This record gives structure tokens, C-alpha cells and sequence, in this order.
């Protein structure tokens, strides 16, 4: 779960 | 690595929506749930930030 993710997940 | 043909139809909406390429609407979109609603509000979110990497948007 590194780096950029959309949404608040 | 590929999409349902529903999925591949919401990837291509989403793209031309957002004005992101077709990589990075899959990455929204699947950070998402393939839930258009919820993916359009996250996307809109961190754009209004100026948080989006730049290469999201280069064809």
C-alpha cells in the first residue's frame, strides 16, 4: 500500500 | 490484469471524464471499488489539492 492511492480506503 | 466487460466499460467513461489516462482512471477506480460515484468525489478531492502526479494525466 505504497505510494498514491484515490479515495479514503 | 484485464477487465470485465463492465469494468472495461466504466474504465473508458471514466478516463474521459476525468481527463486521466486509461492506467491511472483503472488505478482511481479500483482504489475505489469500481464505484463510479465514490471514485468521481476521490478524484475530484485530491485534484482540487493539485495532489494528482502529473503523469495522470499525459496520454
Amino acid at each position: 500500500d505504497s505510494g498514491f492511492s484515490f479515495g479514503s480506503k | 490484469p484485464t477487465l470485465s466487460p463492465e469494468q472495461q466499460e466504466m474504465l473508458q467513461a471514466f478516463s474521459t471524464q476525468s481527463g486521466m489516462n486509461l492506467e491511472w482512471s483503472q488505478k482511481c477506480l479500483q482504489d475505489n471499488n469500481w464505484d463510479y460515484t465514490r471514485s468521481a468525489q476521490a478524484f475530484t478531492h485530491l485534484k482540487a489539492k493539485g495532489e494528482i502526479p502529473e503523469v495522470a494525466f499525459m496520454k
